[PDB]
């Protein structure tokens, strides 16, 4: 299938920013 | 801590822990399988290096 | 798309620079 | 019994000959290109 | 991980977590030796097994064949398949014997000490060395070929180019 | 897999220096005698039972 | 002298789950339109 | 057949051993002589 | 550091009877050496060609070794060729 | 040409470091700690921190 | 008492980074040639090096990447006249025939001999010893050689080092050609050097970490047995002499902490310094040693040396490099 | 003091080969093609 | 018991430490110098390379060599009591014996003085970071001598132990792997380099931030081993640093750790570059670059230039550096450009 | 063959000497160790 | 330039995921 | 019952910096044969 090409990392990356932004938050707070 | 029926099983496989042998013990032993393995080793790979050639092993893909 | 990555990835190290200098970890004696 | 400076002034000397000769080497014989 | 407080890992004098390395060694020798054995007097004769990809020198007719071990001097010309059933047969007995002896026979107080068999990280050590030395083997027989790296499979070798080994078949 | 079996025998020296020198990986006896590591003291490097 | 207004910030475990589901679930949505 | 191949190794062998055997001889001997007080 | 035990080499190498010694033994080994080459032994010994023994009269062809195994006869044939 | 450049080019460079530290030293020497940190008297630690 | 106010902020120990009398034209020169640098290694148009109306594109949008990309010297039409961007007739002129070069490098080698003249500066203003900068000269002048000194002995701005990773390997590569510069024995002081420097890193690294006193457990990290300022040393180097000492033999290792860090100083510096004079000997034409057909035997015959094969590779660098350059037989230029 | 230990041994090793080659050396320097 | 009394023997307290790891050691290490010695002083490479090596033929330091094994030999061990030598020393020699001699005595003796390093930390009661650290070399060593040699063909491109043929060795690299292209040595040059910058301006910074401790101007004498003080300025030499670079070390054991890292981890990036350069795995090219170059004749980078300078290398030195290929090229084949 | 000898003679002669000039200081040593 | 369409990806993550490692570390370090 | 056996863990802001700087450079490295 002729995909976009540029999917992949816009897919990759709305995954990876906010839930990296969660993780940090979150590691943060257990550590209090 | 906590006690399973496999636990229990397999308690005499870990309750000599810490027991040695006195002295050198089998250590001389050892060492003459030690002494042979080299030798061995040496063997094969001189074989594999052609260094060693014996009649009836050619070393190559026509075998 | 390589020369906005080449841009982007050397961007960050000056950004870099500039946090590890002015906002670095106060040496303390 | 002998002055340490003279062993090492003679010694030296030996150093700069055996040196110089090979020097000397370069452009005679063996290696001279000629 | 949950139940990580098991009794088996307790000493039972000290009470501290203890494993007994030296007869671990030999409990997992014995093992190894026992598969060991098993897939070469099995799998690869075709006793109990399929076998294993043997080939032509030239890599033309290649298919899945049991193997008849080679006892011979000629079981040690690693392009022979014959040797690589023979040797798992034989360093599997091996392997079974000393993983006895590694299980009865407690180690020497001298070699106790001198390579910290009370300490894991000894085996770590140990384990790693014996690890890369199978790494370079593997790299080694992968490169200059034998006959359990077949050209049908891995491709052809660098050395079969330099001596012209096709061209001269041909 | 070369590479990787060179790598690996970092991790042989490494883990097994850890392992025969365990005892001062978080740092040297804070007041060693300087005796000890001081040529001609001890008969045998190391043995504190060889002094001359 | 240090800034008076600064708080800590928290997020629990929950929320972290609550998070990524929200964040994996849209992701499994709109991945197929990002590929069209 | 002992191949002129594997008789070298022999000799190899033999090298190895006497070589590794006079150094051993060699050195036990000194440190029986010259013990540590 | 203090010193292990064996003798200083300051005052060995300052004293008469070593110079008595080595006036001797060293000069020697310098001289051995000299008849190592200048006798031509050294030239046998590890088979390196003379000045006269690289080529025959007549070639530039290098004497190469071609043959793994038969390589000894194969370099005993180009000296026999000269 | 070669020689004459080569070697006065040398020493140029030499005489630049000779330049260099013997006028970094005088400046040192005319202020009083070429021979190192007075230990009571430490500069730095009567200046305040940068951070 | 107002020129007075800004005299002191300038020499003031107060502020964050140093500024000194130096810095005042470090700081411009060095804003310059990184501003342009960064200009022209993005953006430049291909640039005719070798004078022969053949550009080279340097930057990325023209084609290249992190490895290949390079700031491409000015054109050999010029040579060593100074062309700054009012003597073009206009920026395109000025960027075909490779102006961002000399902008930027003269720049970088003034703000870069100013900031040697900084650390002096505030060494004095600190109460320190001032051979720091001294210890800096051996790069520096390992910059002016490859910038400033190599193209003024060989009449040319183009064949000065390119400000790029395989523009670099460029410049080594015809540089052998054409010096021999590995058959030199400066450039061999400097592999010395620069071998030794690393050796004797890895070494005085080690031994110090080895000698560290226990201040810390298992579960933390070693560094923070030392606080930062604290009147005691971190290591013992009365262990570590001893050490090091039976390594080798006691006299072979250093039991002065003051002359072992010097030998730590003087060995890779003074070997920079010898292979930064190399170049700059090297760019007056006296090369590296030449022992080609050295050797003949008695008939006549040339009996080849490794440096014969080291000739023919030689060859192959100098009857390719610049091909279209050449309308004569000799490479003088 | 000991006349003969391990050092000495490990001097004459370095040392006694040493003088030997330089001869040889010396000697190559009058050799003519 | 014996081995009690043997060690006791081994681990005196002498001026050259000897040790259980001597045993190795010494006589590999002594056979690995005295081998280079004897045949780059009398040992020829005439039957091998063709070429003249040695004292004795008319070489002087920088041309003489221990060369490489005729290819014809391949991975041959070429013991003395080998099937090729059959205990001739004379032919042994003048088949190349002598480098594989060299070479696994000396990987041996490698072996040995690591261990040395071990052994003697162990008595003194110090960590083994030294020993550590001489990874590094081992692995330079192991992967250039043997692991690369043994991915090609035979001994004969592996390095011969001279200074030319060093320099043969590393104009071959650019000629037909293009190293300098390769990442994995450019980890390598920054570690070298690197570990020269730490080494110079952490002995200049230290020299130059001593504290006043005597009244001489020579401030050699003004140190003593056995004293608790540090001798230079950390607090001074960190302002400094800070206003004139931007940062600046905090931490002593950090530092001196950090100077034992970057050239270390530099040399082991570079051996594993040539692991793969054994295979002729190399980052020869960029395949974005030669499609736009081969549809345009007027694109050009520093990249097409070096490689248009491998391309002379390789077929000027390849006829005379594998004489064994019997290479004939005709004038008219040789890449070049106008008039030279 | 006769260059061996030649050239072994000096080393001889070498030892010799030094032998004859250490060996009353040379045998004590062995004296006093046993 | 017809480069490798995996390049930005490859080049992304080898950024960013050990780099977020990084991160979520310190993070959780200041808040201790 | 908890696990004796655990230890929080640290990562300095020095630390950070260093590494964030050995990651960006060694992308900067190795992105053009990546992108080959
Ligand atoms: C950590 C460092 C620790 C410290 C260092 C310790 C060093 C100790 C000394 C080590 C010495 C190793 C010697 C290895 C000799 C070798 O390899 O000798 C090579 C031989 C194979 O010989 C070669 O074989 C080739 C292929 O031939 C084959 O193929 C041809 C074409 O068809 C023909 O058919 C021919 O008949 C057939 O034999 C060519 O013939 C070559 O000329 C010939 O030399 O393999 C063999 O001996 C055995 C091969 C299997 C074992 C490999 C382990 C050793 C090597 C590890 C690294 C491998 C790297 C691979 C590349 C990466
Ligand atoms: C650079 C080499 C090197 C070094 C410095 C060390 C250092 C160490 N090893 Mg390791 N080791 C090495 C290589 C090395 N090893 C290799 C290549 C192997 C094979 C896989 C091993 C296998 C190994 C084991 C299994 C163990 C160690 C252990 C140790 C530690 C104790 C010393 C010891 O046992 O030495 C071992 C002895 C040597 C390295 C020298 C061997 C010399 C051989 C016998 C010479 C053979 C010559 C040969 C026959 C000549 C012809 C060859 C030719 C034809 C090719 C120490 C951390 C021990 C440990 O972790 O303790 C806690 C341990 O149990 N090592
Ligand atoms: C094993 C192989 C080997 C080794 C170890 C060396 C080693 C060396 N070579 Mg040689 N070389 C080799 C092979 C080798 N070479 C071969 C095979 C060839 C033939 C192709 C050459 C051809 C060759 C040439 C043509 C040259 C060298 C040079 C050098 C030196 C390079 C380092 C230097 O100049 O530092 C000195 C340090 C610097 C130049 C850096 C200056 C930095 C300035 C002051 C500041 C820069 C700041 C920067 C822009 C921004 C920083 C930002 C930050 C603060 C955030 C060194 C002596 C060079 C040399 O000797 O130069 C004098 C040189 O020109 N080599
Ligand atoms: C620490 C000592 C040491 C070590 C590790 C080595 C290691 C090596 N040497 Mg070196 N060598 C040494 C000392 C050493 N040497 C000394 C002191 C000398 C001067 C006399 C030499 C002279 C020398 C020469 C002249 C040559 C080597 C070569 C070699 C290599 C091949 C060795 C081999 O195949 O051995 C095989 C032997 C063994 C591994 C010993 C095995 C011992 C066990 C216990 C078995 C015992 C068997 C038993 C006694 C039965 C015997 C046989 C019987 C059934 C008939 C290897 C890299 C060769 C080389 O480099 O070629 C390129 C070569 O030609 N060495
Ligand atoms: C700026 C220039 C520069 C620099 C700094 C480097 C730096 C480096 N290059 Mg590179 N290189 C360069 C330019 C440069 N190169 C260029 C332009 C080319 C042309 C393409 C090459 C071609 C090249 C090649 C072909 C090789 C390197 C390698 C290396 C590494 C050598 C490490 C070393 O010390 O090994 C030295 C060797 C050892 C440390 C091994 C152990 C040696 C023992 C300890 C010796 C003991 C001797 C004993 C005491 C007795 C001696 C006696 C005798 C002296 C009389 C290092 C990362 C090597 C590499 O990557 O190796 C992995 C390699 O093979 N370079
Ligand atoms: C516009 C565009 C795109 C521009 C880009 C153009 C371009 C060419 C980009 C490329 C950029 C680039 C850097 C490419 C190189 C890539 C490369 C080689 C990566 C290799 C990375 C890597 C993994 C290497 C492995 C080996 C390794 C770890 C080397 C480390 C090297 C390293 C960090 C060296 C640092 C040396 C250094 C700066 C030391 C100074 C430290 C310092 C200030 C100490 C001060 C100090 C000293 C004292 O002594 C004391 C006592 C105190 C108290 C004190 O404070
Ligand atoms: C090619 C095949 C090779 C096979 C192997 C052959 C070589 C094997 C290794 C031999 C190594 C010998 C090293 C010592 C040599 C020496 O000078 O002897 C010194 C010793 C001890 O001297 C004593 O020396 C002592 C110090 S120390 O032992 O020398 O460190 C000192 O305390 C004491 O006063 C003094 O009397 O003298 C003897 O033991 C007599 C026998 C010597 C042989
Ligand atoms: C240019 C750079 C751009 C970077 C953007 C980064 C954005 C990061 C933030 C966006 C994500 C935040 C998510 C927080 C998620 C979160 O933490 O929720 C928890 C939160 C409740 O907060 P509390 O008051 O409990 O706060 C307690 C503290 O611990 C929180 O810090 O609810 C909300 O914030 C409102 C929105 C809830 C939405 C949750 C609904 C999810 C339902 C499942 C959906 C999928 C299934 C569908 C089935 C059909
Ligand atoms: C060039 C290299 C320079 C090195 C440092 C020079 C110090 C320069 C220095 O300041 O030395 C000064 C020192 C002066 O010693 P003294 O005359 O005061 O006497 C003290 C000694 O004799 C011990 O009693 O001279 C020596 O020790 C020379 C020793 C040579 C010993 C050679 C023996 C070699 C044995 C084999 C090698 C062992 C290596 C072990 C690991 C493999
Ligand atoms: C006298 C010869 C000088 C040669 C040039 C200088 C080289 C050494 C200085 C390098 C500067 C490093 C950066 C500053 C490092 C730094 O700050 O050093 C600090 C160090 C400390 O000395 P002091 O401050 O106690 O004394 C300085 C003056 O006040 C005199 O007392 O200075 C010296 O040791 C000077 C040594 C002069 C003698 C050095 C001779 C070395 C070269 C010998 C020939 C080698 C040829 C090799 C050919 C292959
Ligand atoms: C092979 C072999 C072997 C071995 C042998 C040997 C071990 C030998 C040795 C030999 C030797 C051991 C030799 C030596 C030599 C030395 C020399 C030859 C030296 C020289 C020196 C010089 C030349 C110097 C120079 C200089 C310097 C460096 C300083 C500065 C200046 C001058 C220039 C003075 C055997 C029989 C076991 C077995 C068989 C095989
Ligand atoms: O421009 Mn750049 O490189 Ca100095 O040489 Mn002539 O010119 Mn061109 O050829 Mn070769
Ligand atoms: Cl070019
Ligand atoms: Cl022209
Ligand atoms: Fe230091």
């Amino acid at each position: 299938m002729e995909v976009n090409q540029l999917g992949l990392i816009a897919t990759a990356l709305f995954v990876l920013v906010p839930s990296v932004f969660l993780i940090i938050l979150y590691v943060q707070t257990e550590s209090q | 801590a906590r006690r399973t029926w496999l636990g229990d099983i397999l308690r005499p496989l870990n309750s000599e822990y810490g027991k040695v042998a006195p002295g050198w013990g089998t250590t001389p032993l050892m060492a003459v399988f030690m002494g042979l393995f080299l030798v061995f080793l040496l063997i094969i790979l001189e074989i594999y290096n052609s260094t060693l050639i014996l009649d009836g092993v050619n070393v190559s893909w026509k075998a | 798309m390589e020369t906005i990555t080449y841009v982007f990835i050397f961007a960050c190290i000056i950004a870099l620079f500039f946090f590890a200098i002015f906002f670095r970890e106060p040496p303390r004696i | 019994r002998i002055p340490l400076w003279i062993v090492a002034t003679v010694a030296g000397m030996g150093v700069i000959v055996i040196v110089g000769l090979f020097f000397y080497g370069a452009y005679a014989g063996l290696g001279s290109s000629l | 991980w949950v139940y990580w407080d098991l009794e088996l890992f307790r000493d039972p004098r000290t009470g501290e977590p203890a494993l007994d390395l030296p007869k671990m060694f030999g409990i997992h020798l014995f093992l190894a030796g026992l598969l060991c054995f098993g897939f070469g007097a099995f799998h690869l004769t075709g006793l109990f097994g399929p076998g294993m990809w043997v080939s032509d020198p030239y890599g033309l007719t290649g298919s899945v064949q049991p193997v008849a071990p080679e006892w011979g001097p000629d079981g040690f010309n690693p392009y022979n398949p014959g040797g690589v059933v023979a040797h798992h047969i034989a360093a599997g007995i091996v392997g079974i014997i000393a993983g006895l002896f590694h299980i009865l026979v407690r180690p020497p107080q001298r070699l106790y000490k001198a390579l910290r068999m009370g300490n894991i990280e000894t085996v770590l050590s140990s384990s790693i060395a014996a690890v890369f030395f199978a790494a370079f083997v593997v790299a080694g027989t992968m490169w200059y070929g034998s006959a359990t790296t077949p050209i049908e499979l891995f491709g052809p070798t660098r050395y079969q180019w330099d001596s012209s080994y096709f061209q001269q078949e041909i | 897999h070369a590479v990787f079996a060179l790598l690996f025998f970092f991790g042989h020296i490494w883990h097994g220096a850890r392992t025969l020198f365990r005892d001062v990986f978080s740092g040297i006896d804070p007041e060693l005698s300087p005796e000890q590591v001081e040529w001609g003291f001890y008969q045998k490097v190391g043995d504190v039972t060889t002094r001359r | 002298e240090p800034n008076p207004n600064r708080q800590p910030v928290e997020l629990n475990r929950t929320s972290l789950y609550l998070g990524l589901l929200l964040i994996l679930v849209l992701a499994l949505l709109f991945s197929s339109y990002f590929f069209n | 057949t002992i191949t002129p191949s594997l008789k070298g190794f022999f000799i190899g062998l033999l090298s190895g051993a006497v070589v590794l055997g006079l150094t051993f001889a060699v050195l036990i001997a000194i440190s029986q002589i010259d013990k540590v007080q | 550091a203090g010193t292990t035990g064996e003798r200083p080499f300051s005052d060995i190498i300052t004293s008469v009877r070593y110079w008595v010694i080595h006036s001797i033994t060293i000069p020697a080994l310098f001289i051995a050496g000299w008849l190592f080459v200048s006798t031509g032994l050294a030239y046998d010994v590890f088979g390196t060609p003379r000045p006269d023994s690289y080529y025959a009269q007549e070639q530039r062809s290098i004497p190469l070794v071609t043959d793994r195994f038969e390589a000894k006869q194969q370099v005993e044939t180009f000296l026999e060729q000269l | 040409r070669s020689w004459l450049a080569t070697s006065h080019f040398v020493l140029a460079f030499f005489f630049l470091v000779g330049h260099l530290w013997h006028a970094g030293r005088a400046r040192a020497a005319a202020a009083g700690f070429e021979k190192g940190i007075d230990r009571e008297s430490e500069p730095v630690l009567s200046m305040p921190s940068l951070d | 008492n107002l020129w007075e106010r800004f005299c002191n902020w300038v020499t003031s120990t107060d502020n964050r980074l140093y500024v000194g009398w130096f810095g005042v034209i470090m700081i411009p020169t060095l804003l310059a040639a990184t501003i342009c640098f960064v200009i022209a290694f993005i953006a430049a148009p291909p640039v005719d090096i070798d004078g022969i109306r053949e550009p080279v594109s340097g930057s990325l949008l023209y084609g290249n990447n992190i490895i290949t990309g390079a700031v491409v010297p000015s054109s050999n039409a010029i040579g060593l006249h100074f062309y700054p961007i009012w003597e073009a007739a206009s920026l395109d002129e000025w960027l075909y025939n490779g102006g961002p070069y000399q902008l930027i490098i003269f720049h970088f080698l003034l703000g870069a001999s100013c900031y040697m003249g900084r650390q002096w500066e505030l060494s004095y203003r600190l109460g320190m010893r001032p051979w720091i900068c001294v210890a800096y000269s051996a790069p520096l002048a390992s910059a002016f050689a490859v910038f400033l000194i190599y193209p003024i002995g060989q009449g040319s701005f183009s064949d000065g080092m390119p400000l790029g990773i395989s523009g670099t390997f460029n410049f080594m590569i015809v540089f052998q050609a054409e010096h021999n510069i590995l058959m030199h024995p400066f450039h061999q002081l400097g592999v010395a050097g620069v071998f030794g420097g690393a050796l004797f890193c890895a070494m005085h690294g080690s031994l110090v970490t080895s000698s560290l006193i226990r201040e810390t457990t298992e579960t933390e990290s070693a560094n923070y047995g030392y606080k930062f300022g604290q009147e005691e040393e971190t290591y013992n180097i009365v262990a570590a002499h001893g050490y090091f000492g039976r390594l080798i033999f006691q006299y072979a290792s250093f039991n002065n902490s003051r002359s072992l860090h010097f030998f730590l100083a003087a060995w890779p510096v003074v070997g920079v310094w010898f292979t930064a004079l190399g170049i700059s000997t090297m760019a007056f034409n006296l090369n590296g040693f030449n022992f080609n057909h050295s050797v003949i035997d008695a008939k006549g015959n040339v009996i080849n040396t490794w440096a014969d094969i080291i000739n023919r590779a030689n060859l192959g660098m100098e009857v390719m490099h610049e091909r279209n350059a050449h309308n004569f037989p000799l490479d003088l230029a | 003091y000991p006349i003969f230990t391990v050092r000495w041994v490990a001097v004459h090793t370095l040392a006694v080969p040493t003088i030997f080659f330089l001869g040889a050396i010396a000697a190559m320097q009058f050799i003519q093609r | 018991g014996w081995f009690d009394i043997l060690d006791d023997w081994l681990k005196r307290d002498r001026f050259v430490f000897v040790g259980w790891s001597g045993i190795l050691l010494f006589p590999c290490a002594y056979l690995a110098l005295g081998g280079w010695l004897t045949g780059t002083t009398f040992v020829t490479s005439w039957y091998t390379h063709g070429l003249a090596s040695s004292y004795l033929e008319g070489c002087n330091f920088l041309t003489v060599a221990v060369s490489t094994p005729a290819n014809s030999m391949g991975h041959s061990l070429l013991l003395l009591w080998g099937p090729e030598a059959q205990g001739d020393f004379t032919r042994w020699c003048q088949l190349g014996g002598l480098w594989t001699f060299i070479a696994l005595h000396g990987a041996f003796g490698l072996i040995g003085f690591m261990l040395r390093q071990f052994e003697i930390a162990r008595l003194v009661g110090v960590r083994p970071y030294n020993a550590i650290a001489f990874s590094a070399p081992i692995a330079v060593f192991v992967s250039v001598f043997l692991i690369y040699p043994l991915g090609q063909s035979s001994w004969f491109f592996a390095p011969s132990f001279g200074v030319a043929a060093i320099f043969r060795f590393l104009l071959f690299f650019q000629g037909f792997h293009n190293w300098t292209l390769n990442p994995f040595h450019m980890m390598g040059v920054a570690g070298v380099l690197g570990g020269a910058l730490l080494c110079a301006i952490h002995g200049a910074t230290v020299e130059n931030t001593l504290f006043q401790d005597g009244e001489g101007a020579s401030t050699f004498r003004a140190f003593n081993p056995t004293q608790a003080e540090e001798t230079y300025s950390m607090v001074t030499a960190n302002r400094f640093w800070s206003q004139i670079f931007g940062i600046a070390f905090s931490n002593k054991r950090w530092l001196h750790f950090f100077m034992l890292f970057v050239p270390v981890t530099g040399l082991w990036m570079s051996a594993i570059g040539v692991v793969g350069l054994a295979l002729n795995l190399r980052s020869y090219d960029f395949i974005s670059q030669e499609i736009r170059a081969a549809e345009d004749p007027e694109f050009e980078t520093f990249y097409t230039k070096n490689l248009l300078l491998n391309e002379g290398i390789r077929a000027w030195m390849a006829p005379q550096d594998q004489p064994h290929e019997n290479f004939v090229f005709p004038e008219e084949v040789l890449p070049r450009g106008n008039a030279l | 063959d006769w260059r061996v000898l030649v050239v072994l003679l000096p080393v001889l002669l070498a030892a010799g000497w030094a032998v004859r000039n250490i060996l009353p200081y040379a045998v004590k040593q062995v004296q006093k160790l046993l």
